[PDB]
RNA sequence: ACCAUGAUAAGGAUUAUAAAUUGAAAGUGUUAAUAUCAUAAUCAAAAUUUAUUAUUUAUAUUAAAUAUGUAUGUGUAGAUAAAAUAAGA
């Protein structure tokens, strides 16, 4: 699993789903001088990435002893 | 992105492809034969808009 | 218009110049002079240092550890006949100790002409520098290893005169000395190679020394020159059973060149693979070396059941160079502590396999399409390989008809239009009318025309029919 | 990262006239630093509709 | 059109005489099947006490003709020049007419006149099942039935490369096959005739019956056996590629003289201007329409008069 | 896409046996025995107040 | 001429070019 | 550009010997009239955009009038869920 680690007690880990959409033409648009715009077009509209996490996983202890997420949080 | 002059000649000439459909139906898509042009109208902005919770 | 091919690959330029190529060879002889020349430089001032001593100082006798420093010195540039005469006095004045034997067993294996081995005859291949160590007196050395060892175990029943029916055999100097003389006995040719896992290993088990953790890395790198696979990873199997803690990287650098040598590239590949997995202990350069280099092995190995009727198959290996130099940059192996010789063939299989995002949106482009043409039509004859010339198991009789109710759903419109004049006498079967039945777009309309066709020939053909016989 | 370049190289050898978009839902670590994003109390003079 | 040898390929006006024709491609398109759309019906064009005549105009995208001659008595077709793009309405005309088709008169081998052949022969063939055709035609087109494959792979007909032709059979003029003693469908093709040069108004004929006779003229020029069709009891010539509306036939493919079209020309002078000229290509005419308003003819006797010994006349563009 | 898609499954099939089939000779071998990464022991013990 | 759909769409032969082609990078940019 | 296209109307026949099924419905032939501009030497109608006392059909505005006498269409349209004054000479 990829991602930055933190040791301090003031970084908290959040394991978290990333969903994203690569899209890549094969068939018309594989390559001519229409393939510059195509891609960079393909790219733009397959911009969105989900980031996802569940609070059940945020409701861990944090590096001072407290829980990172409570009831109230 | 023709007129209906072109799209015919495209037909006859069978460039595209295109499947023919009895001219008094909906077609095949469920969403058009529901509520009509309108209706897949919306459909098209819940995918490509709403389905998003937008930052 | 006529379609373009989607399964012909976008031209790309994924290759050198001659020049380049040539200035590669002439940039890499260059540093092979160098070490060529740093080596006789330090071999001659180590051999002056001996003619000075032994000459100025003819009568008065030196410190024993003047002697014992040009000693080692002597036996790691490859020159263990001068150091030879200098063990013997200093055994006989008594003045080594159990660290000095294994010292010098240790400078006995030449760890500074094996350098100059490594980056000008090996080609920096540390698989190869063991088997050229073997030829300059790999068995002359090998005798003056089990010599040293038989005046190290005399020395040590002196140094040791309770537990005394198991001294000096119990000691930490005991398998200290082992240890350097499997380390001395690697470096010499492959009859002595085969005699550290069989011979050396028994003896030691007869004499009852307690092996370390470089005793067995040394016996499964010699295994792993050998060639058998299975009893290397069986001392590993021991390790991993009763002493995991104090497993170090040699046991696996071992496992990766020993694979190399059998040629068995699937099995280092899982090596890899568990030691990016396990991250403890640290990949070493020469983890990252051996590993590339049995891709390269792997890449330029020719198959011979498809006998290469398009192209090269193995070459598809070197597209996982970019994954492993990826995993090298999270493990905390410098790419820059790699050999001349690998980064060659390491960059050869980036520019072939790898690509920018700057360089995906420009590389379809029509203009480096088209010269991509013209210079394989000027100049094809320099790079071109042909130029050189229900449930189914619970089911089984299935349930027909239940009823399924299609009338329920709407299908309606699955009306099929099929050529006039099937059963007809006049119309013939065969004919080119037959072409009609793969027809799709214009099913409809092209049918239709086709009855009104062949119905207005029939009736102007009956219509000819009647009008001729009732006139006669 | 083996299977993700065997996963991508399919695009090369498809049928004829189709086409393949790859969808990637992979978990990845992300650290809430509460020292650059800090817990602070709400200020004395609160904001606004205007702001 | 030619085999691409040495120096057709290192020759750099070779690619630039294909940009010009054919812009960006270098390839010429070539002259496709009419496909079911745009396809007309068999017309009856004359009919007569003694034969009948029924035609189609443009039947191919060479814009050629299909005609057949219809005898009355005997009730016995006949084709003229039979290439149809589809031949299936003509074996169901003559199905439906009670007709026995006998023999396929062809006045030149030119890829206008035979790209169908074998598909008139095998589809009218299949219909008599339930004697076969024969095939009329001059020797000196031996040197076009060859080059038929040629033909086919310049103007993008694969589909009929690879068929013999009917007419390369061993026929009765041939010797005969020594089979193996232990399958004449395609081994003799006893209905054939072989039109002889020497054409006169005497015995260069075909009984056609009842009294009906069709005098076969040979007329090159435009070809190497060239047999238009005369029909003087009904004032009908099928001239084939000689002569058409204002316009006569190609002199510029190979095997074409001029001073034999020529030659051509003048030996119809003696037949009446009531002559409804039927040409391969395009409209019908009269023989006395072209006597007047057809400037090929018009210089044919102009430099006659003024003494060419070798009168060269000939189009370079038009019909093949 | 339905003979396309019995087309890359039985790829994909037969890769994916590989892949796991070598991750799961790795994962054998590090239950047998291995030795603690004092990277991941530093890591648990990290946080000021456990607990 | 074409490829008809109920045929199965299968690749007719690999091409390599790129392996068979080793072509030095070539720009007309300096 | 004067080709031999194609559309209109009209008459014919075959099958139901079952009360089951959601559902007893589908295939094959002849005569009259109308009509036929593609192997040739060009160009901006409404290719085509915009505006002024003026030409229409539509768009809505739009009214008086009991002294007498008085004012009937063809068509245009939307989805389609009643039926016997004419002679099978
Ligand atoms: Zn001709
Ligand atoms: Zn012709």
């Amino acid at each position: 699993r990829i991602g930055p680690i933190g040791l301090e007690p003031h970084q908290f880990n959040v394991p978290a789903e990333l969903g994203f959409v690569e899209q890549y033409d094969n068939l018309q648009y594989k390559r001519y001088d229409w393939q510059g715009w195509y891609q960079r077009m393909l790219d733009v509209h397959n911009r969105n990435v989900s980031l996802r996490c569940r609070i059940c996983d945020l409701q861990r202890l944090d590096g001072n002893g407290v829980q990172f997420v409570d009831m109230q949080t | 992105n023709v007129s209906y002059w072109t799209m015919n000649k495209m037909v006859r000439g069978g460039n595209l492809l295109v499947h023919r459909v009895h001219y008094t139906g909906w077609g095949t898509d469920s969403h058009l034969k529901k509520g009509g042009w309108e209706h897949r109208w919306n459909k098209v902005l819940q995918r490509n808009v709403l389905q998003y919770s937008r930052i | 218009r006529k379609p373009q091919n989607q399964w012909e690959g976008v031209y790309y330029y994924s290759g050198i110049t001659k020049r380049q190529r040539h200035l590669i060879l002439l940039h890499r002889k260059r540093e092979r002079e160098a070490h060529m020349r740093s080596f006789n430089i330090s071999r001659a001032s180590v051999l002056q240092r001996l003619e000075q001593l032994s000459g100025d100082r003819k009568q008065e006798s030196l410190p024993p550890h003047v002697r014992l420093d040009l000693a080692v010195r002597l036996a790691q540039h490859g020159l263990y006949q001068q150091a030879t005469p200098i063990v013997d006095e200093l055994h006989h004045q008594k003045a080594l100790h159990a660290g000095h034997y294994a010292l010098l067993i240790n400078a006995l294996a030449c760890p500074r002409l094996g350098q100059r081995i490594l980056h000008c005859d090996a080609q920096c291949d540390p698989a190869l520098t063991y088997k050229l160590l073997g030829d300059e007196n790999g068995e002359e050395r090998a005798q003056e290893a089990y010599r040293w060892f038989d005046l190290a175990l005399t020395s040590l029943a002196v140094d040791c005169g309770h537990f005394v029916p198991y001294l000096p055999q119990g000691t930490a100097a005991a398998s200290h000395i082992t240890n350097a003389l499997m380390r001395t006995l690697l470096t010499c040719g492959y009859t002595h190679v085969a005699a550290i896992p069989d011979s050396v290993y028994d003896r030691m088990g007869s004499m009852g020394i307690s092996p370390t953790i470089s005793t067995y890395e040394l016996v499964m790198l010699a295994l792993s020159l050998q060639g058998n696979m299975v009893e290397a990873e069986s001392i590993l199997s021991f390790l991993r059973s009763h002493h995991s803690e104090h497993i170090t990287v040699e046991s696996f650098n071992a496992l990766l060149l020993g694979h190399r040598e059998a040629r068995q590239f699937d099995c280092c590949d899982a090596i890899w693979q568990e030691l990016v997995d396990r991250r403890w202990p640290r990949a070493s350069p020469l983890t990252a070396e051996l590993y590339l280099r049995s891709i390269m092995d792997h890449a330029n190995t020719p198959t011979s059941e498809p006998l290469q009727s398009f192209a090269n198959i193995n070459v598809v290996e070197k597209k996982k160079v970019p994954l492993v130099l990826a995993q090298m940059d999270e493990l905390g192996v410098p790419r820059t502590h790699l050999s001349r010789v690998l980064m060659d063939e390491v960059e050869d299989s980036l520019r072939k396999f790898q690509t920018y995002r700057s360089r995906f949106y420009e590389w379809g482009r029509a203009v480096k399409q088209f010269d991509f043409i013209e210079f394989r039509r000027r100049n094809g004859w320099l790079y071109d390989l042909h130029l050189m010339k229900g449930d189914i198991y619970y089911d089984d009789t299935r349930g027909l008809h239940d009823r399924s109710p299609t009338w329920m759903n709407e299908v309606p419109e699955t009306r099929y239009d099929r050529l006039y004049g099937v059963n007809h006498p006049d119309i013939a079967k065969i004919g080119i009318r037959r072409h009609l039945n793969v027809e799709y777009v214009n099913r409809k309309e092209v049918v239709e025309r086709d009855a009104a066709l062949m119905k207005k020939t029939l009736s102007s053909g009956r219509r000819l029919r009647h009008r001729v016989e009732s006139s006669r | 990262t083996e299977f993700e370049k065997r996963m991508y190289d399919i695009r090369h050898w498809l049928h004829r006239q189709t086409s393949c978009e790859f969808h990637t839902i992979y978990r990845r670590n992300v650290i809430h630093d509460s020292a650059v994003f800090p817990t602070e109390h709400d200020p004395a003079t609160p904001t606004t509709h205007e702001h | 059109s030619y085999t691409p040898n040495l120096t057709s390929l290192t020759n750099q006006v070779n690619r630039s005489e294909r940009l010009r024709k054919w812009g960006s491609a270098g390839v010429p398109p070539g002259v496709p099947r009419i496909p079911r759309l745009e396809a007309k019906g068999i017309a009856i064009l004359h009919e007569s006490p003694k034969v009948i005549l029924a035609g189609r105009s443009r039947c191919n995208n060479f814009d050629s003709n299909q005609y057949m001659l219809i005898n009355k008595a005997t009730k016995r077709c006949l084709l003229v020049d039979a290439s149809d793009d589809w031949p299936d309405d003509w074996a169901a005309f003559i199905g439906a007419s009670d007709l026995t088709l006998t023999h396929v008169f062809l006045t030149h081998c030119h890829i206008d006149n035979i790209i169908n052949l074998n598909a008139f022969l095998t589809i009218c063939g299949s219909r008599q099942k339930q004697d076969e055709i024969g095939v009329m035609w001059c020797p000196a087109e031996e040197c076009w039935v060859q080059n038929f494959k040629r033909s086919c792979e310049r103007y993008g007909r694969f589909e009929e490369m690879h068929q013999v032709l009917p007419m390369m059979c061993r026929s009765l003029y041939t010797p005969q096959h020594l089979v193996d003693p232990v399958r004449n469908a395609r081994h003799l093709r006893r209905n054939d005739v072989l039109l002889s040069a020497a054409t006169n108004r005497a015995t260069s004929f075909i009984d056609f019956g009842n009294g009906v006779l069709l005098y076969y003229i040979f007329s090159p020029g435009h070809s190497p056996g060239h047999m238009m069709l005369h029909i003087p009891t009904e004032r009908i010539l099928f001239s084939g590629d000689l002569l058409f509306f204002n316009k006569v036939g190609r002199v510029d493919l190979p095997w074409a003289t001029g001073v034999r079209l020529a030659e051509s020309l003048r030996l119809l002078e003696a037949l009446p201007d009531n002559t409804v000229v039927v040409p391969g290509h395009g409209r019908m005419t009269t023989l006395g329409r072209e006597r007047r308003e057809n400037k090929a003819l018009q210089q044919c006797y102009q430099r006659q008069e003024i003494g060419k010994q070798e009168v060269s006349v000939g189009f370079n563009e038009g019909y093949l | 896409v339905m003979k396309l898609a019995e087309d890359v499954c039985m790829f994909l099939k037969d890769v994916g046996r590989q892949i796991v089939e070598e991750k799961l000779v790795a994962v054998r071998r590090l239950l047998q025995g291995g030795a603690v990464d004092p990277e991941l022991l530093a890591a648990f013990n990290c946080a000021r107040a456990g607990p | 001429y074409h490829w008809h759909y109920n045929l199965p769409q299968g690749m007719e032969r690999p091409h390599s070019v790129n392996r068979t082609f080793a072509a030095p990078f070539q720009s007309n940019h300096s």
